[PDB]
Parts: structure tokens; sequence; C-alpha cells
């Protein structure tokens, strides 16, 4: 349970409300006020509300939700994000995940216009690379 | 500036590069050769020790010993020997430059991960180091959080329970049959055919025959009875001397040691019910999307109707009242590589390495409080 | 009222005799000898094959072919030649009122045992036939029923574990090293003092000479020391055209191919390694009287000290608080023809016996499920 010192993570779960983060090539940047409630659907996100209680407590409930176009380093970041965005807290936390259209219906209840969905998304992070390839035609002379 | 190194290090098979790709660069069998005869032709380029694929190539005139039995690291210069040749001569960079990501198994004890310190800090002279588990890494290459894992490679099964993204030490549970006792297995069912394979050099031809030509059979009797009648299911494989052998029920035979380990004398389960011995061990409101999320990892998941026989005897003695999914990805093979990859290269991980002042001032014991 | 018979059929020697009987009646080598000159006077008595001792009385005219070859059935002709000698020739008996036990090793390939049916009720029409392991005869013949056997002839050598007398099938080991290879390693060796012998004959000599003149060394180096500083060791054997040849530290070199397989090039372990390691593969609470109870058997156990040198090796390996006992009863050449014997002669027998009626209504499958 060690924590994690990440900069923007200072300004999550202090006030009752909710916050989306977007996984842009392993890392994590707020989306602005206005484009909540609807997701790229090549891209990996992070939900957080946090409800304040009567007898003085806050609880926290994270989601992590991954579109059908997502590659495996977006997801991977996000359920890594995830872990430590719940570590930085003191494991008050529940988590789920949720996937492109078999959403909980609870997950349907925080958004009050609904969910849509759009085309495109951040490029992924990872560069292609295949085990064990050689591409190589050379010609050597050896004399003497 | 700099790139991190991943090296996952694998009982049979390891595997090694850079982070931020989708797969790693160099896969090669994790063997130490040494010469059985006398090479009299001298000045022609002989060593005494041939390490990894190199010892594959000219596996006829050696003996081949592998460093790491059943997921725990035994002989330690041999392991020297690997990380040399992992380091130096197959991913051709100074080890001085680069930090490096290494896995373990989990259940690991203590004196091999400061022993791994040691010689990570002090032979080689990394500036950063960190170790992380198969399982949990496998997870997260799955996208997921929780879940149980069914690791399987070449020394041990392991099945580990994950939980909010840290494991369940005591519902971990190890199973000490993998694809080398298949092997030998393997060997030992091909006798009657006539074909004769004893010593290491011909084990990995069984390791060939083994990966290129087996599968799980849905239900085991029929498969019998129609390999018994008929012979719509014998293939034949060209040894690489040039004799064709052929193979007929031994073919799906030989996967069915997982599921039944009385076929080599083990008196142990089969990977199907430690599974669910492992997850009866788990807390009862957690076991909904445990049951859920069933990752499989390693190698010897490969096998073509695995999934549908594990999806079929866990539906069976699990009760009716819930639904059951196995997961298996295609890159099952490379995926505690990826989930290396992916933690290695984020935002957050620069903090968490072991970097040299701090095993300065604090020895080989600061990995227990960090690698946690 | 009808006596039945016994036919170990080994690699090298046939033993053949009546059941009830405390000798077998025929010993004879399984040999077929065809002539390989130009016959020039006419008439007499030329034949186109020679089995037997007659084919060893006139060896300097025939080549001489072994039917079996490390243990498998090569040559089913030539096997039938031999089964015709020594029903017809030797016990000068026929075999078709006579129910005939036959042996054979264990790990063998499963179409021989079809095979060895498919003659014995088609040609000599047998009323009934039984195959039985020769490790377990050789254990019921020292009057045993638990312990491990390491039974070794002409071309194999085998390590048996039997318990409640039935073997392990999981822990039963084959190493393809015997009295043929120590014969062709002897011919290799003697080279170095100027004896030539390639012919088939003088194959047959040079195994004369290691059963007459070879030991086991208690310790080798130090034997191998003595014979360098002196000529104490030193032996004569006369051939048989009066040439006198003198042996020294070759005496013993040629039976320590046994616990030292890398003489002839294999990369294999030892008879006292294999039978430590054919034990550690058993259950925990069996192995202490497995340990006391190790009987030998076979003719290539017949060296001197090779229980003195056996039982130094495994308690070297052993832990120390268990205790070693090497058996070696001094008819052990014979053990399997004995315990045989004594099987086939009870009269609580008469029911395991493959008759002529279950075989032609199941066809050659019998043998595979009455014959455990
Ligand atoms: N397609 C396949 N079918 C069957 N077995 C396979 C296949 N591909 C690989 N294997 C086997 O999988 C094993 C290697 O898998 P993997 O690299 O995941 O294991 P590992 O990391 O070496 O082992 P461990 O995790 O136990 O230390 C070998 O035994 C190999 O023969
Ligand atoms: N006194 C002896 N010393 C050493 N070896 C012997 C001796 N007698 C027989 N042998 C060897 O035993 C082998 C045959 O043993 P045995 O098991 O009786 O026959 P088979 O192997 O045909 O069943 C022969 O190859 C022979 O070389
Ligand atoms: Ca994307
Ligand atoms: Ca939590
Ligand atoms: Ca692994
Ligand atoms: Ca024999």
């Amino acid at each position: 349970h060690m924590v994690v010192e990440h900069p923007e993570f200072l300004k999550a779960g202090k006030e009752p409300g909710l916050q989306i983060w977007r996984v842009e090539k392993f890392d994590l940047v707020p989306v602005p006020t206005n484009l909540y409630g609807d997701f790229f659907t090549g891209d990996a996100y992070v939900i957080l509300k946090t409800v304040q209680l009567r007898n003085g407590n806050l609880q926290y409930d994270l989601h992590y939700w991954l579109g059908n176009e997502c590659s495996q380093d977006e997801s991977g970041a996000a359920a890594i994000f995830t872990v430590q965005l719940d570590d930085y807290l003191n494991g008050r936390a529940v988590q789920h995940r949720e996937v492109q259209g078999f959403e909980s219906a609870t997950f349907l209840g925080y958004f009050k216009s609904g969910l849509k969905y759009k085309k495109g998304g951040v490029a992924s992070g990872f560069k292609h690379v295949v085990p064990n390839e050689v591409v190589v035609q050379r010609l050597f002379q050896v004399k003497g | 500036e700099t790139t991190a190194l991943v090296c996952d290090n694998g009982s049979g098979l390891v595997k090694a590069g850079f982070a931020g790709d989708d797969a790693p660069r160099a896969v090669f069998p994790s063997i130490v050769g040494r010469p059985r005869h006398q090479g009299v032709m001298v000045g022609m380029g002989q060593k005494d020790s041939y390490v990894g694929d190199e010892a594959q190539s000219k596996r006829g005139i050696l003996t081949l010993k592998y460093p790491i039995e059943h997921g725990i690291i035994t002989n330690w210069d041999d392991m020297e020997k690997i990380w040399h040749h992992t380091f130096y001569n197959e991913l051709r960079v100074a080890p001085e430059e680069h930090p490096t990501l290494l896995t373990e198994a989990p259940l690991n004890p203590k004196a091999n991960r400061e022993k791994m310190t040691q010689i990570m800090f002090e032979t080689f002279n990394v500036p950063a180091m960190y170790v992380a588990i198969q399982a949990v890494l496998s997870l997260y290459a799955s996208g997921r959080t929780t879940g149980i894992v069914l690791d399987s490679g070449d020394g041990v099964t392991h099945n580990v329970p994950i939980y909010e993204g840290y494991a369940l030490p005591h519902a971990i549970m190890r199973l000490d049959l993998a694809g080398r006792d298949l092997t030998d297995y393997l060997m030992k069912i091909l006798t009657e055919r006539g074909y004769s394979f004893v010593t290491t050099a011909e084990r990995e031809i069984v390791r060939d025959i083994k990966e290129k030509l087996c599968y799980v059979a849905l239900d085991f009797e029929n498969e019998m009875a129609t390999a018994a009648s008929s012979s719509s299911l014998e293939k034949s494989y060209e040894l690489p001397d040039g004799q064709v052998i052929t193979i007929g029920n031994e073919r799906f035979r030989c996967p069915e040691t997982l599921f039944q380990p009385s076929f080599i004398g083990m008196e142990s389960a089969g990977i199907h019910e430690t599974t669910y011995n492992s997850i009866m061990k788990c807390d009862i409101d957690i076991r909904k999307d445990l049951y859920a999320n069933n990752v499989m990892s390693g190698g010897t998941t490969m096998y073509p109707g695995i999934a549908d026989r594990m999806q079929k005897e866990i539906t069976a003695l699990a009760p009716s009242t819930m639904k059951i999914k196995i997961i298996a990805p295609p890159e099952r093979k490379y995926s505690v590589w990826i989930g290396g990859s992916i933690l290695a290269s984020l935002s957050t991980f620069q903090q968490m390495w072991i970097t040299k002042q701090e095993y300065d001032e604090a020895g080989p014991s600061i990995v227990h409080r960090k690698c946690f």
C-alpha cells in the first residue's frame, strides 16, 4: 500500500462532486467540464464520485471505463491508475469496471443527459515490434 | 530520457525487451549448455559454457541445465550467465544506463529477493530496479483489477486471487505440474509406438511435438472411443534427422494430465477444482466478480479447446445460480511482459524505482519496503 | 495333467523348460547363423540356416544375427525359427497340447504383445498362453513381494519397484546399456593393446573374455593407479587358435560403463542413480523397505564386486538413517525362469490363461486386457 505523489492527484476527492480523467500515453489528463458525460470509443477513462455523508465522513467510488476500440496500454493504464488512486486514498473506495454498451445502471445514473459516444481518440503509446524479427540482406567479401 | 528494461525470467523461457512496447523484443529459452565431448579442432571458437538459444542450436553436443526450477531460482551462477547473455548479447545494451524491471513468482522467499537485488546492483550496476509479481501484471494486461489468475508456465501452475489490485496470500495456491511434466509424460507415452527419447537434447524435440500437435478434448471417453475406432485424428511429424513419426490418441491424452494428475502418479487435484478450492478460501461477498474474471496466462494455456473444457469443468461443480466466463487473450503467453511494459512506462513510476543511493544507505533490504 | 512350458526369451539367451522344475532344460543363445562362403563339396549336410548351439559350433564360417536388438524384436522370421528350434529340437515336444508362458520386459512397445500372440495361436496352435513381467518373476523367485528389481541382461537394464506384488508404472526406468554394449566396448578398448576383433565370431570370443576375466573395482581411480604402478592385475587368455593375449586395466574398465555411461558416450546416468531416482519417485512411507529389499537379476549382474560397489554408491546417495541391503542370490541368472516355473505350476493359475476361445472371439487384443 505504498502511496504515490502524482501532482494531479492532489486535487482529487477534496470536495463533493464528480471528476473525470482520460488516459493519454501512460498519463492522466482531466477532461474539461463541458465535455462531461460523453466519451471517446477508443480511449480509457477514470471516473470518480465522492459523496458527503450525514456523520461527516466522505465516501468515494471509482469506476474505470473501457471502450470497444481502446488498445491494451490504455486499458491497462486505466486499471493501474485506478489502483494507485485507491492507494493514494486510505483504501476507502470501491472500484468498478465499465464496458462500453454494457454499463451498470448506477453508471447511467451519474450522468443527467445520458451517454453518447464518438469515434476516434488519442493514439496508443505502444510502438509495434514483433518478437525475434530480423530483416537483413547483406553480402560480404572475405579476402586476403 | 532513458528507457527502462523489462525482463520476465521464466522457468523455461525468458522474455526481455524495452518498456513501452507491445511485444517482447527477445524470447529465448533459459538454459545453460556445457560440452560433453572434447574440442579437438582448436582455435575455432569453442566455449566452456553455451548460454541460451545458441545452446539450443548446438544442443546435440551439449548437456543442458535449467537454472530456474519450479519458478524459484536455485542455481545462481547460471542465472548470472542468463542475465549477462540477456543484457550484453541479446538486447545489446549497457546495464549502467537503463533501469530494469524484473518479475518474480508469487510466494517468493525473501532471501531470493535480496540476492536478486544484490547481484542486480553489484554485478551489473543498474541505476534503478524494481520487482513485481507475475499474476498481477497478467491481470493489469487483461485490463482488470479483480480476478483469479491461472498462470501455468513451464515450472509451476499458480492460482492467484486478486481483489482491489492486490493479491490474497491466504488463497494463492501452487500446483506443481506444468509443461515440463507434460513433456516428460509425452516421452513416457511415445514409447509404446516404438520411439525413444531419453536425453535432454531430444526433450526439446518432444516439446516441439507437444506444441505443434496437442489439443484438449472436451469429453475424454468418446474422444478415446473415436480414436480407437477410426483413424481421422492420426497425424505425422518430421523429426530433424529425416525420420517421420506418427501420433494418434496421444495427441489429446497428454494435455489431460492437467485435469487428471493420476496419469503421472501425482495424488493432487486437477487444474479445474484447485481454482474452486482457491475461490472457496476467499470471502463470501467477493466471489461474484471473482468467478466472472477467469484470467488464463502462461504458455500451457495455449492449447486449442482448453477454454471450453475449463468452462465445462467449472460449470459442472460450481452452483447453477451464477454465470461463468473464461477469458483467453491471444497474447496470453506474453501477458506478464505486457503488464510490466505498461507498469514501467507510467508517469507515476519514476518515484517507485529503487535507486542506487537508496540501496547504498539501505543495503539489500529496501526491496521489501518498496516492492510491496 | 498337461505340463505347461516356460520359455524366457531374452536378448542374448533362451531359457526354456517345463513348469514345476527347478532348472531350465534348454539354455542356448538366440542367434541365427547363415553361411557366407562358397560350398564346394556336394551332398554332405549343408543347410541354409543354423540356430542355437549348432551355429556356435560352426561360427567360423557363419555370419551370426541376433533377432532381438535392445529388447525389441527386429526380425520375426528368425524369431519364429528360434521358437521352432526350442519347441521341436530342444524340448522335443509338440506345442499344440501345452500352454506356454512367455516373458516380456516392461515399457516395451505394444505392437510386440499382440504379435507374440499372433504367432503362438496361428502357427504353433497353443491351447493357452500368458505374458508376464520379468521383474515380478525375479522378485517372486526370491520369496519376496515388495522390493526393487534391477534386471540387467544382454539387451536392456531396467529398474522396477514392486509394491504388494504389482509394479508401479510411474517409477519403472529403462537404460539401454547391457551386456552387448559392454562386449562392444571391450572390442573397442582391446585395440589399445594391439588386438583386432571385428568379426561376429570374434564378438563371441570377446563376450567369452568378458565373462571369464572381468570384475567391478571398488574404487576406480585407486584401482587405475594400482594397475599403472605394477602388473599384479594382469591376466592371460588363450584364443582358440592358440594365441595368448594379456589384459590389465581393461578387466575393470569394461564393467565401469555400468556406473559411468559416458565411456560409450551417453548423457544418461549410471545404474545407481537410476535405482535412487526410481526409489525417489515412490511414496514416502514405502521407501524404507525398498532400500532394504534390493534384489538383482540377470546375467550382467554376475561380475565380482558388483554388489559391494552398488551398496557403496547407493549408501552415498541415500540418507544415512536408511538401511541398505543389496541382495544377490547365486541363481540370479535363471531367476526369471524359476519365478515363471513356480507361477505356471499352481493349481490356482488355470483361469488367468488366455485360451483359444476368447482369443478368436476377441482378436489380437485380449493380451492387453488379461495380461496386466
Ligand atoms: N502453443 C503451445 N501449446 C502448448 N504448450 C505451449 C505452447 N506454447 C508454449 N508452450 C509451453 O509453455 C511453456 C512456456 O510458457 P511460459 O513462457 O509462459 O512459461 P514460463 O514463464 O517459462 O514459466 P513459469 O511461469 O512456470 O516460470 C513451455 O513449457 C512451452 O512448451
Ligand atoms: N559370469 C558372467 N560375468 C559377466 N557377464 C555374464 C556372465 N554370465 C553371463 N553374462 C552376461 O549376461 C548376458 C545374458 O544374461 P541373461 O539375462 O541370462 O540372458 P538374456 O539377457 O538373454 O535374458 C550375456 O550377454 C552375458 O554377456
Ligand atoms: Ca486510443
Ligand atoms: Ca479500496
Ligand atoms: Ca511466467
Ligand atoms: Ca533377461
